[PDB]
């Protein structure tokens, strides 16, 4: 592979490096093998990244897996979509996937507190949902001339 | 009932591309050939190169010669028929041989800078038409607003519409409520 | 549980959302023959009229912004910057 | 109210590349080792051949509609064959310690390398250009 | 159906007129006339004669949607010279040249066997 | 007789090829247009059916009816039905035709337009008659019947313009050309190797002098001379499609002056 | 010395044939046997035509007027195709066709044939082009198990 | 179902030319194009008309 | 409920934001409008005309909640309406209504349009809204929805209207551009040689509805007055709009007419094609949106299409079987190109047949052989097709479309004119479905091109039987794969949207779930709205160390390295000033840091990265707006610049909290924008490159500041859905290496799967 | 079982009569219920 790297006089150049690529994955162990750079090792298994290097690093992998897919088809989506997703998938600290009366009974017994900010719940209740134009209240300005 | 073609109806050649009629023009307004021949249909060139439907194009050359010559034109697959041949034949018969012709704009009569591929092609009227397909239900006494449509409007942020739209007509009953026990237990 | 007019920390500009709801609220009222505050230099259309109102800053309403913890800040239309 | 460059040129070359009605003269000046012209010409309305030569003046009148010939029947601030009307977009290539000014006629382009008329070529559009054979 | 009957292409609805004439704000000595139940036949014809007239500064026409038969012609003329006058002066020419031509025709046709 | 000049070159009952010469394209084209679209003509445009045990349907029949061309030389003398103060139709706005046919023969019985009878007073204005142009004097084949089948109808013709429906149009194709050399460079010819080997020469080139390879392009020329050919279908004779067509524009134009006068 | 415009075919490197095809066009079925030049078309398209054909209007039997079915479409004026295949023979398509040969122009003219749409000639329509008959039959039963 | 009355595209009447067309080919032994040109159908639009008609009525007439 | 659905058609004569509604539909759908003294006379007239004449009405409702039915109602003709009654009127021109093409996979599949009532029966649309809706005119139908109160009408127009959705957040560029014809033709119209005469000119000009009446002055006066195409399109592009672009060796004399250069609303140089006018990051529609606002932008699409399409309607364009024929000579070259490849194959054949070929490393021998013969064959296909491309002429219409960008590509030339190429099924050459052979017409053990699915012929030429069948094999595999994509993609998309649906931005700028949890402590790490973000080059990043010190270093104590005094009035007086030099060194230290920082952030060296506030373009405009002479020293001082840009930073606010924590956030959020900033308004630059005056400069800054503020995201916005739609919608046009890719992969990611299909370690 | 398609079911259907060749096509169909 080609690697752009800065040069002695400051500009970026190409500098090839050999790389190895595997079928199959043993990151904990391969990382340790003498002669490789352990700081740059990669895998497309973002689970193993998280297991070895932690939730952050897996979040960064996962992003990079999703971005791969989306640029492999040749299209482009703003950072501000895929990061959100990826945060959603990693804010409990692990990688969480994103993929009636009966239920009410359980609420009951659980004492579920419904925050009321969804749009269905609000429908039910005859209300706007606190989204968008519903996220603030409007009142009459008794303080004006 | 008789159905006369109209804006809306669908048509196809036999090369796996359809279209609806987008407007009609009477013949004065169409573009025309020195001979005075005018098209019965006008299709857009942007429909061609991606679909790589060169058989359309070849059928229309082949069909010109047929009609000029009164022979059936043999369009079966796997023969010796070739465009070069066909274009030969059509030059013998006095037209440019890849099927272009000069034509003249209708509205003004001036010639067209560009010439135009012009020929018969067999087109089919397909079933199923703007009249059967239009409906329009808004009461007195697809076509829906489903999960995904909701989602686009939450996207845009449109809460009031989302409440209007998804309500009941089911009247707003009013109710007293304890503010310690939230229940509707209250004696009013 | 309210936040004092100094020390407010949320934007001073009007949001698209606020604006859309203001215009719409006011147009509803204008639509129902509610008095108007601004010169109708001809206008007959409620939204339009509303927008004239908002441009002349004569919409006496206030926007209450909740924060995610229950707390809120009150910003008046008069004051919100409109871009 | 004026004129502001004007000279005579020697045509090195004429490329039509790829277009049919338009071609690009490379012309030299007869005079100055220095001042050149590269320039786009409608060769249908004004043909042009290698080594022919040219009396070229930019100039700056004789922004209101346009009105037909009529003014045009005596009033010709032109005793030329060929006149365009353009706009300068300049880059003052301020190159070496000679100038280039750039000019676009509906997209037919020009460019003058030189010097002596720094304090001469409008910063500005209103720029006409005129040719006799 | 939803189709407007075909007579609408040549025949005026209640309250419509053949012309409406209105002054153009953008420029002086200009007007825009909209011609109803008319199309290119006329509309290119009047226009192009307006442009043989040297006191014509501008003339143009267009049919804004094909669905309706109407066109709009815009004339601009020199100070002193009413536009509408330029359109009589022009419709007049037309009449005259055709005058002529039905004659030159009718003639060429007896000089004729078969 | 100074102005737009004419020059027929061929003429025949059915076509008239000529050259207009000293006019603008606009009027040339316009005249083409009118000829195609607005010369009034007569045509069946209502049809009541008493009986039809035919193998075709009524509307299918009717529509064929409105296509058969009918005589139209005296059609300025028939008022448009909607201008006539009659309730519905009459003799001043309408020729009425009938058709009855029964398949008497074992063999198959054709129905032609010659089988059409006019049934109303024409005031000896030559209109209404089925136009016939075949050797056998049949005119158009309208239907066919089997032994035992019957069709009876009446029709009403009425004056109308092809704008309104092409049945009413008197012209058929109208050849039109100009500049056959291409001198005006109004068109830009497509080719693979050579534009002049590749495109056919127009008959109209003979009448005009080729250009000479040196000849530098002529900016000022315009379009002055046009090669036409109007073909008539028959309800109006040809010379007439022209004359009436020049005439109809000149009418249009004048209604414009008439309504500047009314402002 | 082969015809430069013919396609390339790669000969018999074969002394052992035991049979020969009757004709290669016979790999096709009934639908694709009506496409002209399918051998000059990308493959999926001939797969769409093979459906659409199934929706075109023609004359489904000479006996329509006597049957009584739920729906039916007949075209006023079927024409046979100027360009046919040899298999149509057997399929009768020229007898009972489902299409008309239209004059067609491939052109940008006015912007109303964009995105897989078409301008059609009104006058052409007046005079018949693509008109068809449409018949629906309603049924109903009497009383029953009361 | 029956010759159409005119060329869809140009208006030429054409529905007075079917008996003859067919007489011109079975009687007088001409090839379909020579026959069409005989009837004065010289644009490819009209030629298409008669050359691709199919007279279905002739079957429909067989039923009782 | 209060909706309609029909077939859609295009219409070049409606605006971008209208939709045409047939009359009949318009008479069916209604809006309830309250009587007031503003409208009682109109409502009266509409009541009179009734239910069946459009503009009319269907019911009247009075005080009482009684409903008066206009069609039946013996008093239908004698209603005297009162203030505060309701009329349910038909909809009418310019009411807002929402239009949607299903499946509605992002929000621009539901936009708000201004009605236009029309005859016949289809809803009509401008061609340039097609693409967001992903609709065409062969059948598609769309649904139209009438809002029922004032508030909802407001919502629709003030947030969902089409014009407000030209630039979208999905990819921080336009999502609507000029297409199909008008793109064919705007290129044509803008070529060097296209000139137009007066007659046409003025008709073009009158066609743009808000032409000032001025006939422009023609670019040829001399033998003849002839205007260029460029000039007359220019009529449509409004004043004040600058755009430049360099293509592969454009220069300001573009020999080729490449690239684009446009200054105060007039085209200087370049042909106009899909780069300029398409839906492109930093093209004209993205420029005009921003510089002039959504409504002017949306007129532009229709002025441009009016103009161009008129031109095109009289110029003409078509395509034919001719445009696929390449030269005899080309064809023999093609045939040889082909022939060669077939000999390469043959040797690799014999070579393997003698056991001499090597594999390399866990790759099998046969795998090695295939991988080569398929290289060979493809390589052939491609040469042959570049062969054909070259050979066609600029008047070749296929070429002409490819060129403008409006339809087609290389592959299509190729296969139509030169060679269709190797077919495959599962990644592989056609396989031996009978025993040891692909069809019974071949003999056993044949691995050659023909026997395993290379189609050598083009479509023009024709496929043989065998080829025909293997291309059908191929084809079918896509038909299937297509369906399975469509399927998969569908369920992903709904799952993403359910997952994210509740995240929203809150007025602390945090993004959160319906619990209040924190997902992001500021949206997008920067607090921006993605609509307001554009690709810009960060300058400090690239370049040699020498070069970055030429461009940014000022040393006033050194005669070679100060600021020439022509740059600047003060320039004599500052030489050797020590105390200016202290600032300036401070400024450079910060530039130097900046470049390190950034090269840590972008380890690669990539300089172009989307950030809010296109400063080049502000500066460009400053340069035009103040008529700036590049031949005068400026009146700026050092301190003006230097302290001026320092000060601006303080004001690019995203967060507003008095404590330190929020202030640190604030700072970190605006770090990258501020690198761009200092680089771009450093002292030598502002003098030596940009030559600003004081005033212009002071204008550049305050603008930067307004624009920056206006790019902050607004509280209330529902990401989450947005994010999900944005990720999903383009995963649906994945209709299409030796790692699992594209849709299945992406299933594999969201599903968090234990057992992935190709797992791999890349080891450096 | 002929009225229903009750067997395997879709086994009997009403014969298409849109167009002639659609009929022939229908009589020459095949179907496969349920690895490639
Ligand atoms: N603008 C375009 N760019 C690229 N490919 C296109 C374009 N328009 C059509 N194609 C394509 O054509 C193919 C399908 O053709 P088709 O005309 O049936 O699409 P469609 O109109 O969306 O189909 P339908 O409306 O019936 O669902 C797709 O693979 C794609
Ligand atoms: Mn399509
Ligand atoms: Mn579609
Ligand atoms: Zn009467
Ligand atoms: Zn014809």
């Amino acid at each position: 592979y080609d690697r752009k790297v800065p040069s002695p006089t400051g500009e970026y150049v190409k500098e090839p490096e050999w790389v190895l690529e595997t079928d199959g994955v043993n990151l904990s162990e391969v990382m340790t093998v003498p002669g490789i750079d352990p700081t740059r090792i990669y895998t497309n298994s973002f689970i193993d990244i998280m297991e070895v290097l932690g939730i952050e690093a897996g979040r960064a992998a996962l992003y990079k897996e999703v971005y791969n897919v989306i640029a492999s088809d040749g299209s482009y989506v703003n950072y501000r979509h895929m990061a959100l997703l990826v945060d959603v998938m990693t804010t409990q600290g692990g990688l969480t996937s994103v993929t009636t009366v009966e239920i009410l009974f359980e609420a009951g017994a659980s004492a579920e507190l419904d925050d009321c900010r969804g749009v269905s719940e609000n429908v039910i209740l005859g209300q706007m949902a606190p989204i968008g134009t519903g996220a603030f209240d409007v009142m009459i300005d008794e303080e004006s001339l | 009932t008789t159905k006369i073609p109209q804006i809306g109806d669908k048509f196809a050649s036999r090369h796996g591309q359809k279209g609806t009629i987008g407007i009609t023009y009477r013949r004065e307004d169409m573009p025309f050939t020195a001979e005075g021949i005018v098209p019965d249909l006008i299709i857009n060139p942007h429909a061609i190169p991606s679909r790589m439907t060169v058989a359309h194009l070849i059928e229309c050359l082949l069909s010109k010669v047929a009609a000029l010559s009164g022979n059936e034109g043999d369009a079966s697959p796997f023969t010796d028929i070739t465009v070069e041949g066909i274009s030969k034949l059509l030059r013998e018969h006095g037209y440019q041989s890849r099927g272009f012709e000069v034509m003249y704009n209708g509205h003004t009569g001036k010639k067209l800078m560009a010439q135009i591929f012009f020929g018969p092609t067999y087109y089919q009227r397909l079933r199923h038409m703007v009249d059967d397909k239009i409906h329009a239900r808004a009461r007195g006494p697809g076509l829906r607003f489903g999960e995904m449509e909701r989602d686009c409007m939450i996207a845009h942020g449109a809460a009031s519409f989302l409440k209007e739209r998804l309500m009941e007509a089911s009247d707003a009953f009013r109710v007293h409520i304890c503010g310690i026990c939230g229940l509707m237990t209250v004696i009013a | 549980k309210a936040i004092p007019k100094d020390q407010r920390a949320t934007t001073p500009y009007m949001t698209k959302y606020e604006r859309a709801r203001i215009l719409g609220t006011r147009a509803l009222q204008i639509s129902m023959n509610a008095p108007v505050f601004v010169d109708l230099e001809g206008e007959t259309d409620p939204l339009r009229i509303a927008m004239k109102e908002l441009a002349e800053k004569k919409i006496p309403l206030v926007i209450r912004r909740y924060l995610p913890d229950g707390s809120f800040e009150d910003w008046s239309v008069e004051e919100l910057i409109v871009d | 109210s004026n004129t502001l460059f004007d000279d005579i040129f020697q045509v090195s070359e004429v490329d039509p590349g790829r277009y049919n009605k338009v071609c690009r003269i490379e012309a030299a000046s007869t005079t100055q080792d220095q001042c050149k012209l590269t320039l786009d010409i409608n060769v249908e309305l004004f043909p042009v051949a290698a080594q022919d030569s040219l009396t070229v003046t930019i100039a700056s009148s004789l922004t209101r509609s346009w009105r037909p010939p009529q003014a045009g029947d005596r009033s010709l601030a032109d005793d030329y064959d060929y006149v365009m009307y353009g706009t300068a977009y300049k880059f003052e290539e301020v190159s070496k310690d000679l100038i280039a000014v750039y000019y676009s006629f509906g997209g037919l382009l020009m460019r003058l390398e030189g010097n002596y008329r720094n304090l001469n070529n409008l910063k500005q559009e209103n720029a006409y250009l005129l040719i006799r054979r | 159906m939803n189709a407007p009957d075909r007579f609408e292409l040549f025949l005026l609805g209640e309250g419509e007129s053949k012309l409406k004439i209105d002054p153009d704000t953008k420029a002086p000595n200009a007007v825009v006339i909209t011609f109803e139940k008319e199309d290119h036949t006329l509309g290119n014809l009047i226009r192009a004669e307006l442009l043989n007239d040297r006191k014509v500064l501008f003339a143009a026409y267009k049919v804004e949607h094909p669905f309706f038969a109407r066109f709009k012609l815009r004339i601009q003329t020199t100070e002193g010279y009413d536009p509408k006058d330029a359109l009589k002066n022009a419709c007049n020419s037309i009449i005259n040249k055709l005058g002529a031509l039905k004659t030159n025709f009718e003639t060429e046709w007896n000089l004729q066997t078969l | 007789e100074e102005g737009p000049q004419v020059k027929i070159r061929e003429a025949s009952k059915d076509n008239v090829d000529f050259i207009l010469s000293n006019v603008d394209l606009a009027m040339a084209n316009s005249l083409r247009r009118v000829m195609i679209a607005e010369i009034p003509t007569l045509a069946i445009d209502s049809v009541e059916v008493e009986t039809n045990t035919t193998v075709l349907a009524d509307e299918f029949i009717a529509h064929r009816l409105g296509l058969i061309p009918l005589q139209s030389m005296d059609i300025e003398q028939l008022e448009y039905s909607r201008d006539c103060f009659c309730e519905d139709h009459c003799d001043k706005c309408s020729v009425v035709l009938t058709l009855q046919a029964f398949g008497e023969s074992e063999s198959t019985t054709n129905v032609y337009s010659k089988d059409l009878v006019i049934v109303s007073n024409l005031m000896g204005r030559n209109i209404g008659h089925p136009i016939i142009q075949d050797k056998e004097g049949n005119g158009v084949l309208i239907c066919k019947l089997r032994k035992g089948q019957e069709l009876k109808l009446t029709c009403v013709a009425k004056k109308g313009i092809a704008k309104e429906h092409a049945k009413w149009g008197p012209a058929a194709a109208i050849e039109f050309e100009y500049d056959p050399w291409n001198k005006l460079k109004h068109t830009d010819y497509w080719y693979e190797q050579d534009s002049a080997k590749e495109w056919p020469q127009s008959k109209n080139c003979e009448y005009e002098d080729p250009p000479n390879e040196g000849d530098p392009f002529d900016y000022k020329a315009q379009a002055d001379t046009f090669y036409m050919n109007v073909e008539s279908v028959g309800s109006i004779p040809v010379d007439q499609v022209v004359v009436r067509g020049i005439d109809t524009l000149q009418k249009k134009v004048a209604s414009i002056l008439l309504a500047l006068t009314q402002m | 010395d082969v015809d430069p415009a013919k396609r390339i075919r790669v000969s018999h490197h074969a002394t052992t044939f035991t049979h020969c095809e009757i004709h290669p066009s016979m790999i096709l079925g009934v639908a694709a046997s009506i496409i002209p030049f399918p051998d000059h078309n990308q493959s999926p398209r001939n797969t769409y035509q093979s459906a659409m054909g199934k929706q075109a209007m023609g004359v489904f039997l000479t006996n329509y007027n006597v049957r009584m079915d739920t729906m039916a479409n007949i075209l006023y004026y079927p024409q046979k195709p100027l360009g046919t295949t040899r298999a149509m023979e057997y399929l009768k398509f020229r007898e009972l066709p489902a299409g008309q040969n239209a004059i067609v122009a491939i052109a940008c003219y006015s912007g109303y044939n964009q995105e897989d749409s078409m301008i059609m000639n009104q006058s052409s329509i007046d005079r018949g082009l693509f008109r068809s008959l449409f018949f629906r039959s309603y049924m109903d039963q009497e009383k029953k198990y009361g | 179902m029956i010759v159409p009355v005119r060329c869809f595209s140009c208006g030429k009447v054409v529905g007075d030319k079917w008996e003859s067309y067919l007489n011109l080919l079975q009687e007088d032994e001409l090839d379909e194009g020579t026959a069409l040109s005989r009837l004065g159908l010289k644009r490819y639009c009209c030629r298409r008309m008669i050359l691709t008609h199919v007279d279905l009525i002739e079957k429909f007439l067989r039923y009782n | 409920d209060f909706s309609a659905r029909t077939v859609i058609s295009g219409d070049p004569n409606l605006e971008l934001d209208q939709v045409g509604v047939p009359k009949s539909i318009a008479k069916t759908l209604t809006y309830p409008e309250v009587v007031t003294p503003y409208n009682i006379d109109r409502l009266t007239q509409l009541v009179r005309n009734g239910p069946n004449e459009h503009p009319g009405a269907k019911y009247v409702i009075r005080d009482s909640g009684d409903r008066i039915d206009l069609r039946y109602s013996k008093r239908a003709g004698d209603i005297q309406l009162q203030y505060g009654w309701k009329v349910e009127r038909h909809i009418m021109d310019n009411d807002p209504v929402l239009f949607n093409r299903q499946p509605s996979l992002h929000k621009m599949s539901m936009m708000a349009h201004r009605v236009k009532v029309i005859p016949y029966s289809t809803f009509r649309l401008n061609l340039s809204v097609t693409s967001p809706y992903n609709a065409d005119f062969d059948g598609d139908e769309m649904n139209l929805h009438v809002p029922q109160s004032e508030e909802t009408r407001a919502e629709l127009s003030q947030l969902c209207a089409v014009p407000l959705q030209i630039v979208s957040p999905q990819s921080n560029k336009p999502c609507m551009g000029i297409v199909q014809d008008t793109l064919c033709g705007i290129r044509k119209l803008t070529l060097r040689d296209t000139f137009i005469e007066l007659d046409q000119v003025l008709n073009m000009l009158y066609w743009v509805p808000d032409w000032d009446g001025v006939i422009p002055t023609p670019a040829i006066i001399k033998p003849k007055p002839l205007w260029s195409g460029k000039q007359i399109l220019s009529v449509a592009i409004p004043n004040g709009i600058h755009l430049q672009r360099f293509d592969e060796g454009t220069t300001l004399l573009s020999p080729k007419d490449n690239g684009m250069l446009i200054i105060d609303g007039q085209i200087i140089f370049g042909v106009v094609e899909k780069k300029t006018v398409g839906s492109s990051n930093g093209g004209l529609i993205h420029v005009v949106t921003r510089e002039k606002g959504p409504q002017v932008c949306a007129k532009l699409f229709g002025n441009i299409q009016k103009v161009v399409n008129f031109w095109l309607l009289h110029n003409g364009f078509s395509t034919g079987i001719g445009d696929t024929i390449a030269d005899g000579p080309t064809m023999r070259e093609i045939t040889e190109t082909i022939a060669e490849a077939k000999k390469k194959v043959l040797d690799v054949t014999k070579e393997a047949q003698a056991n001499l070929l090597t594999a390399k490393h866990g790759m099998t021998l046969r795998e090695s052989f295939e991988d080569n013969v398929v290289r060979f064959l493809n390589e052939a296909r491609d040469k042959a097709g570049r062969l054909a491309e070259v050979n066609l002429k600029d008047l070749n219409n296929v070429k002409q479309m490819v060129m403008a960008g409006s339809k087609g590509s290389f592959i299509n030339i190729a296969q139509m004119s030169a060679c269709v190429g190797q077919q495959s099924v599962e990644g592989k050459r056609i396989a031996f479905g009978f025993v040891d052979r692909t069809l019974p017409h071949f003999s056993k053990d044949d691995y050659s091109p023909e026997s395993k699915g290379f189609v050598e012929n083009s479509y023009l030429r024709g496929l043989t039987p065998q080829e025909f069948f293997f291309h059908a094999m191929g084809g079918r595999e896509g038909l299937i794969d297509t369906a399975v994509k469509t399927a998969e993609t569908g369920y992903i998309q709904r799952r993403l949207v359910k997952a994210l649906e509740d995240i929203m931005v809150h007025y602390d700028n945090t993004t959160r779930n319906s619990l209040g949890n924190v997902i992001q402590f500021i949206y997008g790490e920067d607090g921006m709205d993605a609509a307001h973000i554009e690709k810009q080059s960060l300058d400090t990043i690239g370049g040699s160390d020498a070069a970055f010190e030429k461009r940014y270093r000022v040393d006033l104590l050194n005669t070679d390295h100060t600021l020439d005094p022509s740059l600047l009035e003060s320039g004599s007086e500052i030489l050797g000033d020590l105390k200016l030099q202290v600032l300036l060194d401070e400024e450079y230290k910060q530039l130097v840091k900046d470049r390190k920082f950034l090269r840590e952030v972008f380890v690669d060296g990539e300089a172009n990265w989307p950030l809010p506030v296109n400063i080049r373009r502000i500066i460009q405009n400053a340069q035009q707006t103040f008529h700036i002479d590049h031949t005068k020293p400026s009146d700026l001082t050092i301190k003006d610049i230097v302290l001026g840009v320092k000060d601006l930073q303080e004001n690019l606010l995203v967060l507003r909290g008095k404590n330190e924590i929020i202030q640190n956030a604030q700072r970190d959020a605006v770090t990258l924008f501020c690198c761009l900033l200092r680089s771009r308004l450093a002292t030598r630059r502002v003098l030596q490159e940009y030559r600003l005056t004081k005033q212009a400069f002071d204008w550049v800054l305050s603008n930067i500041e307004a624009q920056f503020l206006r790019s902050v995201v607004h509280p209330g916005e529902m990401v989450g859905v947005l994010a999900a739609q944005s990720i999903g919608e383009p995963a649906t046009q994945m209709t299409l290496k030796k790692v699992t890719s594209g849709v299945p992969r992406l299933k594999e990611i969201l599903n968090v799967a234990k057992n992935m299909k190709t797992p791999s370690l890349t080891v450096y | 079982a002929l009225a229903t398609g009750n067997w395997g079911a879709g086994v009997s259907q009403v014969l298409n009569r849109y167009t002639y060749s659609s009929t022939l096509s229908h009589l020459r169909r095949t179907n496969t219920p349920i690895a490639k």
